[PDB]
């Protein structure tokens, strides 16, 4: 019966146009990630209630609320009613994993006369101390590729510093690099471990020189 | 019997040879199986290490039944310098960008963590349009320690080149300690290459690492 | 009327056998494939002519890395090589130190006989292996070379001695008591378990008496 | 529109891959062939069951007619079979008495000392072939066998003695002064040169002091 | 181009005859196994040239030949030179595992004036002492499926007995089942665990009765 | 690169599998290679020679892993006697007219010419359609001698049968001096049996020949 | 039946094409020869290892090693106890046969101002002494393509001298040739007989003035 | 160019039924031999002209006419001028080689009230002693099938005779059979030696009791 099985696949190859354009719309979802975006609004909200933890304490599970101080953040003694405090989601080490590099864009409104560059924090290393676990001490690079008297230039540091779970803060100090770089300093305070909002700043009054979005360079 | 049995027997026997055909074509294949190739070729390698120096120290050796030395600096420039082509006719990059290689030690007589294992990934790669006898490498150098009273993870990124010239890639010293990694490939391999970690200045060989290339 | 497209058909065929006869023809009459046992002894002769860092006392893993390990951790249960080379039948292979086994080679010596170039033969005795203590396999062979090559006397010491898995090298000495006679060392660093390069020595200094390179059977 | 059909061909294609692997894979999952080594021992073994007619001192050609020569023209240089199978390689082949040659198997005593199966070892220490006298392959060899298998002695009388290329046969005997020891007869008629069923006999009546089955190496 | 692509084809269509064809072969290929057959001779012959040991001994290794009492035959202790009176291959316990069936044809020529009939051998239960390996003790059902008077009758009987690695015998005697069955006998001396030769006896004499070849029953 | 790269490679995907194919075809064919199978076979046989009768002494055995002895007088007559059927689907006659057998000497101690040789031709051959386990034979057995005295040839014509079965071909006395031919086909050969002379009333051997099928 | 059997073709027109490309891959499988290859391997290195003879003695088969005088290198009577030096192979005559040709780069790098140009040993005789067959006595025409004042030139000059089995080597000195030219002389290791390593040497020192690697012309 | 070449083979096909019909024309020619026939009237007009040699006498070479005595008939010294008495066509001992057979039918006329039956004349074997050679000395079969009361029968006999070259006679005479058989006698006087003409006779008086003109059978 060659017209009914010679036409029935009319009928298939269209499944396959179909199933292709599938693909296309396969990859404009993993875009639109609502679990992800919620909690950006979670995280965007909670940052203006505010925790209701007194500076350099750490809030615990919003039913069993109660305050801890960031030495035991993440020590591994459950420290919290609801050991919120060593839940693993807390104390992702990923977030700087060595390797891991943040670039964005510093537009700076304080301590320098440099016009809107970009900035590219990457984690060098990073230690964590087995009888201290409440913080990942780390050194990374940071670089910034910005325009001077004629072309582009490169203007990068060496830095040491550290990371603390509690409020999810990286510092990184220069190196004692003698040419006088402003500290940055990274909150990822967006709801995931990808995206943080930094500051560069005077090590001393920790005055802020720079506002600076970083996002995560994806490795493909 | 006629038009029947008779056109089944000019069937039978035209794939009774086209078999004994393609049999062929197989011993054939065995013969040339590049595979088999370059792992000949690789040990015939290691004997040209042991023999005295074919060309002077900056030189490039063009091989063949009737050899010619022929300088470094023109391995894969451009310009056919040597009488049969090796200058010019095996320039591959093995260590180009996405590609990762991870080594696994065997004498640590100076990195820091003195570590068991030591990836090597390859962030980007660029030749020079003008100078092909070079091509520039950004690495980044994974490792992942773990002792008593800590457990660090490090991704130190460094700078280095390939020369086609001698299949030998230089990675600058990552960390200012003046260590860096000079790994000579095979020439025929390109999977695995002995990594020797050495003192920039000096050129001390302090550490080996067998890198293969993670695929 | 019919075969009159066949009986040409067959013909195109009976044509491509023979253009292709003459061809597995000028097959045969190229040089074969080496068998692996030759590519072996290559890579292991040039493999002992690179550097190697194991200090004596100590033999290099089989495996990809060149690990160097104390011999005497060698067969002796527990994965001492980073990947365990150490300890894979294909190095603590018996096939050496196997009762009956006989090597024999031409021996020329250099420093204690007289004798010109004569036959020397190195064969196994009996060989136990002490369950709590693998990393060696003790054994006792014997040790016989021509005297003279026209009424063919020829000399046997008895020998004692074991077999070292990371050098891969054959100790024997003589019995002690029976005419003081001579040891033997003989490595098996050629490839495979049937060739080696054997010295005769002299027990107390293993100092090379004569050299002989010896295969087996 | 073009790789409509295409898509789909390469598909039909990746199929006969899989349903090729998934029968090379069910080969594999069946016994191979049978090294031809095998079935030569087979015919031997066989062939030594079945009826012969060659007479003491008397060993059968290898060709395809089971003539019967006298052991003492096998090997001569003079084709002395009907089809001169007594003069072909794979008769006269020195294999078996090449200098080093050793063969070893369990000897069980059965008449001449206490002793409870022990390792036998006769191997081969010289043996040299009179240019004029093809027919034997005089030599000198050694046999050894373990004592006490505890402290391992070992006991190691010196031969002399011949090779028969008819019989196929190693028949040794001692040197004469030195304990008056045993012989040994091996016969090699187990299909090759490797394998033999040996006996250690008493020089004087050829009689059997025991027996082992014997391999090479 | 419609045809060196469409044609193509009438070169593919082949290979699924081929395929097909060749699946055929390698079943009839399953059938004739070489080093199967081998070890048929090899059994068959050493069966003539029999072991040098005397009877209920064990016989080793064709290179270091010596006899052991089958009360070690395959009891845990090396007592080999070559320990072949352990080989696991010798002491499969598989040749008789429960539930293991073989049948074959019985040829009377010595205590019943009966038809060549068949018989069917199928072991019942299996029990092998932890403290004495040496024995796999057995029960097993014999059934006898032969013409009486009249039609098709069975005449079967439980029994009970035990497999000798040593010998690759396998013993079966009636569990008092007072109607006189004559016990049968297997020796699985054929290369393989498949097949045995067997023989109906009196328990006393062991004088043979009949000839019985079994075979193991496929399970497809 | 489109309908030209992409058409072509649906091609040499093809054959690069209709080679794996007939390579396989082949490893197949060649654990069916008769020529392996009857060569095997012929050596169960000499075995089967060795073991004790199967078969009482005027009965055919049926083989197989399950053995019946049927009368030899029911070999290829027609029916089916034996269970697996052995007696009747191997009914080939292998000394068929117009073939001719060369035998090679290797014991005489009876013909009357002593002969290095003798040719076995077979003229004619005619079995009867209601008796099919016996094929009649007419054979001339040919022979060149040569002595100092003189130098003969010969052609004794004689009458045959050969049994299916126990593939043994009899020929009946030439001449008047008692002496016949008697040679028993291997089972699986076919082209070549031992020939032994003898005394058709003892039935003594006094020699015997290699014979082989002239190809 | 004009389909299957019209198209049964379309099928054998493919072997033709197949046979074909066969015929271009056993060309390329002539070029790529391993038991050669590996030769060169072992040569390469013996090389390297170097004879265990001293110099001018020749080294007898691996397993039983023994130095032998060059003067019996290959003089007909059985000197090594494997008789490896009289091995047909070690003597074949066929290196040196009149009328191989064999061309090369001859670099220099001693004794004379020539850019690298090639050099063309030429055998025109060979006697061998019926008497003495430890050598190979030869003439032979050697010639230099090379470029001087102006364009290409021609420096060639007759020889004499002998061919060594024992170690492969064959001397070639000037026919008396007043003209002052370099003896030339080349060493067969490579595990063949068609290539060979020379160097052009003053005839007193034999000190190196250049290095040239010829390979035996086809005759083709 | 279609056409020309798918025509050209119309012009191919025809070569090949020609060719065919050709080898029928190659058979039918093999039938008529001149060189042989031409030899028959030779032969058939001889034995009109007669030899002009007395009886038992052989008659030499057309030019050098000289008579011999059978007893040098073949015996291999040369005895007459054109030594036609050794020329090798004489004495082809292949006219009565052993296995060779004459049948034919046998007319009676003389000594048996037989039916024109059928003679089968097969040569069983042949001596020549090497000191006299003049002489091919046989043993040879005879059987006649002829029809007596009822159906086919056959009257055979053992025959022992001599072949003489100079007058191509063989002469069989029974082997003592007392049944009382007629002595056959031919002569190959036909110009080959396929053919002969024969009679059946008493061996006393050579009386003629019956013409028998044989054939050689062929062996295909
Ligand atoms: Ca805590
Ligand atoms: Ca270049
Ligand atoms: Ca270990
Ligand atoms: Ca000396
Ligand atoms: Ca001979
Ligand atoms: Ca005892
Ligand atoms: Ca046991
Ligand atoms: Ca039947
Ligand atoms: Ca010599
Ligand atoms: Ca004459
Ligand atoms: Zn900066
Ligand atoms: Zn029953
Ligand atoms: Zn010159
Ligand atoms: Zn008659």
């Amino acid at each position: 019966l060659d017209p009914r099985l010679g036409a029935n696949a009319f009928l298939i190859i269209r499944l396959d146009r179909i199933i292709e354009k599938l693909r296309t719309k396969l990859d404009e979802a993993e875009k639109i990630d609502p679990e992800h975006f919620v909690s950006e609004i979670d995280a965007r909200v909670t940052k203006i209630e505010g925790t209701h933890c007194e500076k350099r304490t750490f809030q615990c599970g919003g039913n069993e609320q109660e305050c801890i101080s960031d030495l035991l953040v993440c020590d591994g003694h459950k420290d919290c009613h609801n050991a919120h405090d060593e839940d693993p989601d807390v104390c992702d080490t990923s977030v700087v994993k060595a390797g891991n590099v943040f670039s964005g864009t510093s537009t700076w409104h304080g301590c320098l006369a440099r016009e809107d560059h970009v900035t590219r924090i990457t984690i060098t290393a990073s230690k964590r101390r087995k009888f201290f676990t409440a913080r990942i001490w780390l050194r990374a690079l940071v670089e910034s590729e910005l325009e001077r008297h004629g072309e582009n230039v490169t203007s990068s540091f060496n830095a040491k510093g550290y990371y603390n779970f509690a409020s999810r803060r990286l510092i990184l100090l220069p190196t004692d690099d003698h040419d006088d770089h402003l500290a940055v300093v990274c909150s990822f305070n967006r709801g995931d471990n990808e995206r943080a909002e930094c500051h560069r700043v005077t090590e001393a009054t920790l005055h802020q020189c720079a506002d600076l979005f970083v996002t995560l360079e994806e490795h493909d | 019997q006629s038009h029947d049995e008779i056109i089944d027997k000019l069937i039978e026997r035209t794939n009774k040879i086209t078999t004994s055909i393609s049999h062929v074509e197989s011993l054939l294949d065995d013969r040339l199986d590049p595979k088999r190739i370059r792992k000949a070729g690789s040990l015939r390698h290691r004997v040209e290490e042991l023999e005295d120096p074919s060309c002077d120290e900056h030189e490039h050796q063009c091989g063949g039944d009737d050899p010619q030395c022929i300088s470094k600096l023109f391995v894969c420039d451009g310009h056919n310098d040597c009488r049969n082509g090796e200058d010019e006719k095996d320039c591959t990059l093995p260590t180009k960008a996405g590609d990762k290689f991870i080594g696994d030690v065997c004498f640590d007589h100076c990195t820091k963590r003195r570590p068991e294992h030591m990836t090597l990934a390859f962030e980007s790669s660029s030749i020079a349009a003008f100078f092909t006898p070079i091509a520039d490498l950004h690495v980044h150098i994974e490792i992942e320690s773990e002792t008593d009273e800590d457990e660090s993870e490090v991704s130190m990124p460094a700078d280095g080149e390939y020369s086609f010239a001698d299949h030998r890639l230089t990675i600058h010293p990552p960390e200012e300690d003046g260590l860096g990694l000079v790994g000579e490939f095979d020439g025929y391999n390109f999977d695995r290459f002995v990594g020797h970690i050495v003192h920039e200045l000096s050129e001390e060989v302090c550490a080996e690492f067998i890198f293969h290339r993670k695929k | 009327r019919f075969q009159y497209l066949v009986k040409n058909q067959n013909l195109h065929i009976d044509y491509l056998a023979k253009k292709l006869h003459d061809i597995e023809e000028e097959y045969n009459k190229l040089t074969h494939d080496v068998d692996k046992k030759t590519i072996r002894q290559l890579k292991a002769r040039i493999s002992n002519l690179e550097e190697h860092h194991c200090d004596e006392h100590e033999s290099e893993c089989r495996g990809d890395v060149p690990e160097c390990i104390h011999d005497l951790l060698f067969c002796d249960g527990e994965k001492d090589c980073r990947d365990g080379s150490d300890e894979d039948p294909e190095t603590c292979s018996l096939n050496i130190t196997h009762v009956g086994s006989s090597y024999t080679g031409l021996a020329t010596w250099t420093s204690c006989e007289d004798l010109n170039p004569d036959h020397a033969i190195v064969t196994i005795t009996a060989a136990h292996r002490k369950s709590f203590f693998p990393n060696r396999v003790w054994l006792r062979a014997t040790l016989s070379y021509e005297l003279d090559e026209h009424d063919h006397t020829v000399s046997t010491t008895q020998l004692r001695g074991f077999y070292n898995f990371g050098k891969r090298e054959l100790l024997l000495a003589p019995l002690k008591g029976q005419s003081e006679g001579y040891g033997v060392i003989c490595d098996f660093n050629l490839g495979d378990d049937d060739h080696a390069d054997c010295k005769i020595v002299v027990p107390s200094s293993l100092f090379v008496c004569a050299h002989f390179n010896a295969q087996r059977y």
